[PDB]
């Protein structure tokens, strides 16, 4: 604890995400919505807006 | 757990000691790095080994 | 107002020992990169301390 400010311990957690690789397994908090067809809407498929 | 001098080495496209011999990150990294001080948790007056 | 300048020349400069000498955070540069300083080399070095 006597040592300098540049030599203090630092806990590091590194999060890595893989995307656009597989059907999604972990996803964030967002409620679902019933599907309609033959009408242009604002869709959202696992984070793909359009 | 690392020291304060090598927090900048945890990044894509960096060399050194931690970044080249211990923990190397890829160039196409898509993620987030969280680092915080732990002087009240991982420090001892007799030294840590 | 009376900053000291030291002319570093005629020697082999190792920049990996700077982190052990002083407990600083960032080796902030403007023309070069910190990780590439052991590969290429210069004519003269000037160290200004205050
Ligand atoms: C700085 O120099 C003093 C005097 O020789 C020495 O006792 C001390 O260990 C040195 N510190 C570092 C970090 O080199």
């Amino acid at each position: 604890p006597t040592y300098g400010v540049g030599h203090q311990p630092y806990r590091v957690v590194v999060l890595s995400f893989e995307l656009l690789h597989a059907p999604a397994t972990v996803c964030g908090p967002k409620k679902s919505t019933n599907l309609v067809k033959n009408k242009c809407v604002n869709f959202n498929f696992n984070g793909l807006t359009g | 757990v690392i020291r304060g001098n090598e927090v900048s080495q945890i990044a894509p496209g960096q060399t050194g000691n931690i970044a080249d011999y211990n923990y190397k990150l890829p160039d196409d990294f898509t993620g987030c790095v969280i680092a915080w001080n732990s002087n009240k948790l991982d420090s001892k007056p007799s030294g840590n080994y | 107002y009376a900053w000291n300048r030291k002319r570093i020349s005629n020697c082999v400069a190792d920049y990996s020992v700077i982190y052990n000498f002083a407990p600083f955070f960032a080796f902030k540069c403007y023309g070069v990169s910190p990780t590439k300083l052991n590969d290429l080399c210069f004519t003269n070095v000037y160290a200004d301390s205050f």
